[PDB]
């Protein structure tokens, strides 16, 4: 019956990869790229929206940079709404963990429960994996600023500094090239700017094609997510654009 | 009934009655209180007649179970649990049964174990259980020395069902006797309460009240 | 409702699933594990390729199922973790139910049932992790060392490596562990572990990790610096064989 | 390729999946049982990987009951779950009737799961293991069965599954008689695994069990088998 | 029973995913839809093309009332548009009013359309929707609104926009054309000269849907005696409208 | 308001000799102060010779006299037509009544056949599976009136030897055949001279390594 | 079913040397209103088997509701349901019995009690009772409520034992089932003087009667009877 | 061709290939006869060994006192049906107190099998039936096969070299049908219906398995020395 139309999503090749997290990966690979960079102060994302128009209201889009909770947020590379979808999930865990203890989820544990949900769509269910490759910038009072990052085949990784998307080798590259463990949160900025800008296919980085966010820290952190006119004002502040 | 178990140097002593009533009518006197559920593990039964014998047979069961799958004895303290967590998943449901689980292991030693229909669990060294457990507990408490001899534990035991029987009323019949050492309990006999009266009476100058 | 039937027979009688989640353990780093007298030891290369990442929170390859037992994976590192949990459950509840911390094989067993159960199921691929486990038993100095692969199969292993180039670390234990004489102290032991990763290692000390599992739930990782002095010993030494040789 | 049914039936009448275990089976170690009126004899190959495997832990030989004990032979892993199940239906026995299981009843209790196969009563694909149940019973006495994943299970005097079964068979047709003892079924058990075995066999490669009326399902330690190993040894070189 | 529990849309080897570019292909190939938000109101509108002209096209709304405040049009498979705005009229009350007592915002709405979408891409034995939205609402902080919604599950907020055959070139004229001090008659005029642009046949009010998210209408809420409840701000305009505001042009 | 138990009355009684064994029970069926029926056996042939009353409520015993038989059925079915011994039947019916321990079969059973070693057995099960083999046992109306006789005259209870001054018992024997015949009818004569809901018949079933036999006798129909 | 409304009161039966007799009243009480009459509750199944139903007259209807679907059930590919292989009274009963047990035991009984009455293929004569409980039984005489207390030491008379059936004939248990149907009349509240009676015999088959009245009774003795004691007029 | 993947596909013919191929399977099994006259129904099966150190498979199955059956096929499907008709059988003897009909059982299994031959992920069975039955009808032969045709006969045979037997059984229809009253003409004529059909072999007491049903005789089965009268 319906045995000649099931595309098998979970099984190994061969060689003993997943054909469908290596085929998810291949288009993430073609999406936005996206950059965290942790300083010593602070978390930095920076991301670059594919999706690009004169008329497209950049005032209430958010396609890239997505807050998961008052600690922690997210940076997307791949289909938008598969990674809503987790978002969602991810929200509703966090409050389920601070309805329960009455703290703050912790990064890592919120990062595994969306990576343990990708690992499952990718064992049993006979379904697509999410097409989507996360990386968290969170704060807590264990690990102090964390980076992870999450890709379909539902592996977790923790970084200094990292890039999903499109172009990650030259970018990671770069990063490794320039980053420095003592650092501060403005030449984190500094860092993943030059480095969209030096990894973009588009002509020149504009405030138009991009989402910045700031974890910063009083014992309060605050994360800012940047408007239009302050993505600008920092692209013209750091040399990439004149004004 | 009347169920009652101690540890001491020698190992377990067990003792129980044998009378099962319904109300005012003894149902019957040759009942076994004593249920082996392995060569190694016995068991008491105290509360409901059924109740006990059905499920410590099922725990021989589940322990037999574990034995095939760990290639080990399993430990008092595991088949009480087991037992333990059975009745607290029937609880509320209609279950009475107050048991002692009694064993000898290398790990652990001499064990017993009092489990309730409540679910309390509850590890011991001297456990008396059913309508008389007030009057072997008094001769037990009066004359208890972790320093006697396997004859002398076994007849204080054997004593305090007599007791038990004589002033209880829903206790007597007969006594079922056991003695519990690592290598396994050992049957020490069933002594027809009628004339174990008689002769603790003669030979111990006791139960002056009773003429004979 | 998917119950697709994904882990059959071949005319052969080969199934392949399983057989390509081994291929897919193989893909995975280098894991090895050595029992001493006294000891056992787990080491695990570490993937050289970037530099960025944060040593602080990447999830290491020994993870503890309970105080007193360890398991490293060589594999698919989503697969690791839903085995990981499994064991940590199952391991709370055998404390729960028996009032005493699992055995080293009993662990061992659960795992292996996990992965074979998951090798005979419809609409589930097997795991793409083959796993060492290794600690003592409760009130027991022996030291215990399992292996569990993909298709379900576990056994014990005086010394045993998993992952890429698992047979030359396994021929370099083959010719260096004296089964009549174990590594009787830990450095001797931590040292042969060592030495079984730098057949493959090739890179530098911080590529191996190493935990060491001693009797009453004695469970420690090594840090950097003194797999590093360590590396460091094997290297001189090395020089000095290169050197009399002459 | 995967666009069958697993239970779909050959045009030669048999299931594809069953006959495929079959072959997964004979590619599995060797395991030869021999029934006699003194007993049942059930020796394996343990056939370890690597030198450094520790030979204790080839558990292929196992204990259904004091009165049943069962050899595997293919991917033993599978065999699992079929141990566990026969475990169970013995004590479950026990405990609904006061008495031991019989041998036949055990084996066909585990036929019953072999075609529980397909695309929650089912399972993705049939076992790849063959068992050899010895056992002994009041009413047949002592018996042997080998139970394949079809379902279909025979009693034989002498069986052996695995690698190198065919020759082992033929040795067994030839060598076995109706009047054979214990020691006699432990040595022509040895011998016949030393034949088919890649390596020499020894205590550590080879492990050897018995199932009798008084003393129950006994595997045999290492020593004793070696000192059997001992007089095989003796007895071949005097032949 | 339903034994496609497997997904029917897979990432192919080069990485797309092939139902959802067959379904947007699909759509590209449906009549024209445009949308243009201005700063007092937002207009959507769209092409009434009907199979028969025995057909009465009053009967077939392209436009629909999603909320009070909130309207869409669509291009591309028609039962799946009335499919997906039976959908989110429900989901509206059952996500939002149900619970909060007040109709849902504009962004939240579309949110849950693209959810279904992005389900009806990813679940079992299911085929992408084969058409693309233009949400057009208005909420009490967020203002005004446009949305378009892609079979995908995607969205993504625009000043104004077109989808369907002619959606590049009426997406070049509203960038040609498009301000940031629109008042909504301006919006409307060029929404009508993109779809006169963009159509062949007869251009008239009967011909053309075209609804408008403004300001409160009290004569069409029903009741009156609620000072705090005001009239609905989507209209569709009606036959007379669009032809006098043609004949002015 | 709906009571889903009911008393038939009636009276059952086993009695283990050394080579055989006999259950026996009256034939008369109640219902309040009404009869029902003067010949409705409890006393059945479940095969394997084994011999099953279930006293009490009338449509419970029935009903699991069925289910017994049934698994007696399927025991020969699928154990190669093996016979069910006196106590894998006891431990059967111990099951069987602990099934329903929430709703009990209102039902005292009864078993009696012989053994492994060919002497005679006799089981009891009270409503919910409690079991136990005795020599002789009595259940249902007229039990409290039979039993106690039975332990004068089947145990020789408080019975010692004349003239020994109580100091030693009587000697216990094994009752033939036809004494625990003549002991049954009597305790069945004086429990219809004592009880109502005891009479009209007494059905005894005698179970032998030859099988099982029957012996019809009337009582009084008061 | 935990409370009959509409109740049937008492049925009555017997054995005789050649069959079996069965009677009941025609009466559907609505608690102590006499609200309905002509109703049967005899229910004929075939050549052989006739079902009496005391109790609740809506469960009544749904047994026979059951029946009707049992012959039909039984008529399916089956070329036999003409001769061996037809609906035995045996057949009827022990579903019936089983039936009722099943719904004592779910708390939800059938507020009923049957009198199964028929004729064996072998002409042995069938004759039992079951009730809500579930409760099996057979007599030579069998009779439902009232029944049980007045008309069961009347037709006991005549067929104390087994033995006696061989030598009772038709005419004596009619005679006997008419005059148990009058005292039933006298001294029940419930009763109605018309009923129904069928008779099962082996020879001459299954003969129903209905529309029948009690006759011959005696009331004059009546207007003798003055006051409750000491008054005279 | 393209068409033996499901049960659920039509051939162009208008074939199921999967019940053929489990028709086919019935046929390499081993050789099982049955015949009866108006008073008896015996079932004569030559079980196969595996080798000369195994055990003879079983090839008749008790499904209850008036009722049997002899297989021919795959022997798990064999006692998956013979469970289900001693199922029936048992519930017409618990529910109605009556013997359940052969033709009865017939319909049942052949609407047992049509279920397995009509949906998704289920396989037909694969094993023949011969059931002998003594209903209140008399004596009763029914062949059923996998399929779901279930046929009542006076005689037939099923596996290997089966049309030999069953040749035997309708030259010598005449003559069985009227032996009544006599047990073992009757298996001796069983005997020789399936020596009809042995080549390279010899009916030994071993190989050979009977069963017997009819009036005051319940369904019994005669193995080992007890077939040595009629060899
Ligand atoms: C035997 C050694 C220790 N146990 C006892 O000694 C105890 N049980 C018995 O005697 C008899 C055995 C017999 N053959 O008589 N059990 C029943 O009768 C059964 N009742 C029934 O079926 C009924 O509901 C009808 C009303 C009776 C015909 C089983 C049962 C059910 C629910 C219970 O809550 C209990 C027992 C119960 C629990 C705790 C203590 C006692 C219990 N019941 C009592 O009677 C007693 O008090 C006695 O102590
Ligand atoms: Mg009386
Ligand atoms: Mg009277």
């Amino acid at each position: 019956g319906s045995r000649r139309y099931d595309s098998r999503t979970t099984i190994f090749s061969p060689e003993g990869r997943l054909y469908q997290v290596e085929y998810a990966l291949e288009s993430i690979s073609h999406a936005g790229t996206a950059i965290g960079i942790m300083a010593s102060d602070g978390i930095v994302l920076a991301a670059e929206r594919k999706v690009t128009s004169t008329l497209l209201e950049q005032d209430t889009s958010t396609e890239k940079l997505y807050k998961l909770n008052d600690k922690i947020a997210v940076a997307v590379a791949g289909l938008t709404a598969d990674a809503e979808i987790l978002i969602n999930t991810a929200r509703i865990h966090a409050q389920n963990y601070l309805k329960t203890y009455n703290e703050d989820i912790p990064v890592e544990i919120l990062v595994r429960r969306l990576s343990d949900i990708k690992q499952g769509y990718t064992q049993h269910g006979g379904l697509r994996p999410f097409g989507v490759s996360f990386i968290y910038a969170g704060y807590d009072d264990r690990y102090g600023y964390q980076l992870y990052t999450s890709n379909p085949s539902g592996n977790y990784t923790g970084w200094k500094a990292i890039s999903v998307g499109a172009n990650t080798s030259a970018a990671q590259t770069l990063l490794q090239m320039d980053y420095k463990d003592d650092m501060k949160v403005d030449d984190a900025i500094e860092l993943a700017l030059k480095t969209l800008s030096k990894t973009t296919d588009s002509s020149a980085l504009t405030y138009d094609r991009l989402e910045f966010a700031t974890i910063r820290k009083d014992g309060e952190v605050y994360q800012k997510i940047f408007k239009p006119q302050e993505i600008k004002d920092i692209l013209v502040k750091t040399g990439i654009t004149k004004k | 009934t009347t169920t009652l178990a101690f540890r001491f140097q020698g190992g377990i002593i067990v003792a129980v009655d044998s009378r099962a009533t319904a109300g005012n009518w003894v149902a019957s006197q040759t009942v076994k209180k004593v249920i082996e559920i392995n060569p190694f593990l016995l068991g008491t039964m105290a509360g409901g007649a059924a109740d006990c014998q059905f499920w410590e047979t099922w725990l021989g069961s589940q322990c037999r179970l574990h034995e095939l799958r760990e290639k080990e004895r399993i430990s008092v303290a595991a088949a009480s649990k087991i037992l333990s967590n059975l009745v607290y998943q029937y609880k509320g449901a209609g279950l009475s049964m107050g048991t002692m689980i009694c064993g000898y292991t290398r790990k652990e030693g001499p064990t017993i174990y009092y489990v309730d229909s409540d679910g309390t669990r509850l590890k011991g060294d001297i456990f008396c259980v059913g309508s008389g457990q007030t009057f072997a507990y008094g001769v037990l408490d009066s004359n208890y020395k972790w320093d006697l001899s396997v004859e002398d534990a076994l007849y204080l035991g054997k004593r305090s069902i007599l007791a038990a029987a004589h002033r209880d009323a829903y206790s007597g019949g007969s006594v079922n006797l056991y003695h519990v050492t690592e290598d396994g309990w050992i049957y020490h006999g069933n002594h027809d309460v009628g004339e174990l009266f008689w002769k603790v009476k003669e030979e111990e100058g006791s139960f002056n009240n009773v003429i004979g | 409702g998917y119950d697709r039937a994904l882990s059959i027979f071949s005319p052969d009688g080969h199934i392949f699933q399983v057989e390509y989640a081994l291929e897919a353990v193989k893909r995975g780093t280098c894991a090895v594990g050595v029992k001493g007298k006294n000891c056992v030891v787990l080491g695990c290369e570490r993937r050289s390729t970037l530099k960025l990442q944060d040593t602080r929170i990447t999830p290491s390859k020994v993870s503890k199922i309970d105080s007193h037992v360890v398991l490293s994976f060589s594999g698919l590192n989503a697969d690791s973790r839903i085995l990981i949990e499994k064991a940590r459950v199952e391991a709370q509840s055998h404390r729960l139910t028996l009032e005493d911390p699992v055995t080293v094989e009993y662990l061992t067993r659960y795992v292996a049932g996990v992965q074979q159960r998951y090798t005979q199921s419809g609409g589930v691929r097997p795991f793409g992790v083959s796993t060492l486990i290794a600690g003592f038993d409760p009130r027991d100095d022996e030291p215990k060392l399992y292996q569990t692969e993909p298709s379900g199969i576990y056994s014990s292993w005086s010394a045993q490596t998993i992952g890429r180039n698992s047979k030359t670390v396994r021929e370099f234990l083959e010719k260096n562990y004296d089964r009549k004489e174990p590594p009787a102290t830990v450095e001797e032991c931590v040292k042969l572990t060592v030495r079984s990763l730098l057949e493959v290692v090739q890179t530098g000390a911080k590529n191996i990790e190493i935990t060491v599992v001693k009797p009453d739930s004695d469970i420690v990782a090594l840090s950097s610096e003194e797999i590093n002095q360590y590396v460091t010993q094997i290297e001189q030494e090395k020089q000095e064989q290169q050197e009399q040789d002459k | 390729e995967y666009d069958r049914g697993v239970s779909t039936f050959s045009p030669e009448g048999r299931l594809f999946q069953v006959e495929y275990s079959l072959e997964a089976i004979k590619l599995g170690s060797t395991a030869i049982g021999i029934a006699t009126k003194e007993g049942v004899v059930l020796g394996v190959e343990k056939r370890a990987t690597s030198p450094l495997l520790e030979s204790d832990s080839i558990e292929k030989i196992v204990e259904i009951d004091r009165h049943i004990g069962c050899a595997m032979s293919g991917l033993t892993a599978d065999a699992r779950s079929m141990i566990e199940h026969a475990r169970t239906a013995a004590v479950t026995h026990n405990l609904y009737y006061d008495e031991d299981i019989n041998v036949e009843s055990l084996t066909q209790s585990v036929c019953d799961l072999a075609l529980r196969f397909g695309e929650e009563r089912l399972m993705s694909r049939p076992f790849g293991v063959a068992l050899l149940i010895a056992g002994h019973d009041a009413d047949d006495g002592y018996q042997l069965f080998h139970a394949e994943p079809s379902g279909t299970f025979y009693r034989y005097n002498a069986k052996a599954i695995g690698s190198g079964s065919e020759g082992a068979q033929a040795e067994l047709l030839n060598e076995w008689h109706s009047s054979l003892t214990l020691k006699e079924a432990e040595l022509l058990v040895l011998k016949i695994l030393k034949q088919v075995m890649e390596e020499k066999l020894d205590e550590n490669n080879a492990q050897l069990s018995c199932i009798t009326k008084q003393d129950g399902f006994k595997i045999y330690d290492n020593e004793k088998t070696a000192e059997l190993i001992k007089e095989l040894k003796e007895k071949e070189a005097a032949e | 029973t339903d034994r496609y529990s497997f997904s029917l849309t897979t990432f192919s080897p080069s990485g797309k995913l092939g139902q959802i570019d067959y379904a947007l292909t699909a759509v590209k190939q449906g009549v024209t839809s445009l949308g243009i938000k201005a700063t007092n109101g937002v207009v959507i509108a769209t092409e009434k093309k009907s199979s028969s002209p025995l057909a009465m096209s009053e009967t077939l709304s392209k436009v629909s009332l999603l909320t009070p405040d909130i309207g869409a049009v669509y291009s591309g498979m028609g039962p799946d548009y009335r499919v997906l705005v039976d959908k989110s009229r429900k989901v509206a009350h059952t996500s939002y009013k149900r619970i909060y007592g007040e109709y849902p915002p504009t962004k939240l709405l579309v949110s849950e359309v693209a959810k279904i979408m992005q389900e009806a891409t990813q679940s079992g034995g299911v085929r992408p929707f084969g058409v693309s939205l233009l949400i057009a609402g208005h909420d009490e902080f967020n203002g005004f609104s446009l949305y378009q919604v892609d079979p995908s599950g995607s969205y993504f907020p625009w000043k104004a926009t077109a989808i369907g055959k002619g959606s590049v070139a009426a997406k070049t004229f509203l960038e040609k054309r498009w301000n940031d001090e629109l008042e909504l008659e301006d919006a409307i005029h060029i929404a009508l000269l993109t779809l006169k642009e963009s159509v062949e046949g007869e251009f008239n009010g009967d011909t053309i849907e075209l609804a408008i998210i403004g300001d409160e209408n009290p004569d069409l809420l029903g009741y009156t005696g609620i000072p705090t409840d005001k009239g609905p701000r989507f209209r569709k305009l009606t036959s007379q409208e669009i032809n006098d505001r043609l004949e002015a042009l | 308001q709906f009571n889903p138990y009911g008393d038939n009355g009636g009276t059952i009684l086993g009695i283990a000799g050394e080579d055989f064994a006999v259950l026996a029970g009256d034939t008369r069926n109640i219902t309040d102060y009404s009869i029902n029926s003067r010949y409705e056996p409890k006393v059945f042939d479940c095969g394997d010779n084994i011999v099953m009353s279930a006293n009490g409520f009338a449509a419970d015993g029935d009903a699991l006299v069925k289910r017994f038989k049934n698994s007696v059925k399927w025991y020969h079915f699928d154990h190669n037509d093996k016979k069910l011994s006196i106590n894998s039947a006891a431990r059967n019916i111990q099951h069987l009544l602990y099934g329903k321990r929430f709703f009990p079969y209102y039902v005292h059973t009864i078993i009696a056949g012989l053994d492994e070693d060919g002497k005679g057995a006799v089981y009891s099960f009270d409503p919910v599976g409690s079991y136990e083999r005795e020599q002789c046992r009595a259940g249902g109306a007229a039990a409290s009136l039979i039993m106690p006789f039975l332990d004068n005259q089947v145990n020789f209870k408080n019975q010692y030897e004349p003239g020994t001054n109580g100091k030693v018992k009587k000697p216990l024997k094994y009752l033939s055949v036809e004494e625990v015949i003549k002991l049954v009818r009597d305790s069945f004569t004086s429990a219809t001279e004592r009880h109502i809901q005891v009479g009209d018949g007494l059905e005894i079933l005698i179970v032998t390594k030859d099988g099982v036999r029957k012996e019809f006798y009337e009582l009084k129909r008061d | 079913t935990q409370q009959p409304i509409v109740t049937g009161t008492s049925v009555i039966s017997m054995k005789y040397d050649n069959g079996v007799i069965i009677a009941a009243d025609n009466l559907g009480s609505y608690g102590s209103l006499l609200r309905f009459n002509g109703v049967e509750r005899l229910i004929p199944v075939g050549d052989n088997t006739v079902v009496g139903i005391s109790g609740d007259i809506s469960d009544m209807q749904h047994i026979e509701r059951l029946l009707k679907d049992l012959v039909t059930e039984n008529a399916y590919d089956n070329p036999l349901a003409d001769a061996e292989e037809a609906l035995e009274p045996s057949y009827i009963f022990e579903y019936l019995a089983t039936v009722m047990y099943q719904r004592r035991s779910k708390m939800n009984p059938l507020w009923n009690a049957i009198i199964v009455a028929g004729v064996q293929s072998n002409g042995d004569q069938f004759l039992r009772y079951v009730n809500l409980l579930g409760v099996t039984y057979s007599s030579p005489t069998l009779a439902t409520g009232f029944g049980a207390h007045m008309a069961n030491p009347l037709l006991r008379k005549v067929v104390d034992r087994e033995s006696d059936i061989p030598k009772t004939t038709v005419q004596v248990a009619e005679e006997a089932i008419v005059n148990a149907m009058r005292v039933l009349y006298y001294r029940d509240a419930r009763s109605s003087r018309n009923f129904s009676l069928a008779i099962i015999d082996k020879n001459t088959g299954l003969t129903f009667k209905k529309n029948l009245q009690v006759e011959n009774m005696k009331w004059d003795f009546a207007k003798d009877i003055k006051g409750y004691g000491t008054q005279k007029i | 061709n393209n068409y033996d993947g499901d049960t659920v596909t039509f051939s162009p013919t208008g074939r199921l290939f999967q019940v053929e191929y489990a028709l086919e399977a019935i046929k390499q099994g081993s050789v099982t006869v049955g015949l009866r006259s108006n008073t008896h129904a015996v079932l004569v099966a030559l079980k196969r060994n595996a080798d000369e150190l195994s055990s003879y498979q079983k090839k008749i199955i008790k499904c209850d006192e008036h009722m049997g059956l002899s297989l021919a096929g795959l022997a798990p499907d064999a006692r998956v049906l013979s469970n289900y008709l001693r199922q029936q059988c048992n519930y017409s003897s618990l529910v109605f107190n009556r013997k359940l009909a052969v033709e009865r059982a017939g319909h049942l299994l052949c609407d047992k099998a049509q279920k397995n031959t009509q949906s998704y992920g289920g396989r037909p069975y694969g094993v023949g039936l011969l059931i002998i039955g003594y209903d209140k009808s008399g004596a009763h032969l029914l062949e059923f096969q996998p399929s779901g045709n279930v046929t009542e006969l006076y005689g037939t045979a099923i596996g290997a070299r089966s049309q030999g037997a069953k040749t035997y059984l309708e030259r010598t229809l005449d003559t069985f049908i009227k032996i009544d009253g006599n047990p073992d003409e009757l298996i001796k004529a069983g005997v020789e219906a399936i020596s009809q059909s042995l080549r390279d072999e010899s009916l030994t007491v071993d190989n050979l398995s009977i069963a017997i049903v009819g009036k005051d005789t319940p369904f019994t089965i005669y193995d080992g020395e007890a077939v040595a009268k009629y060899i």
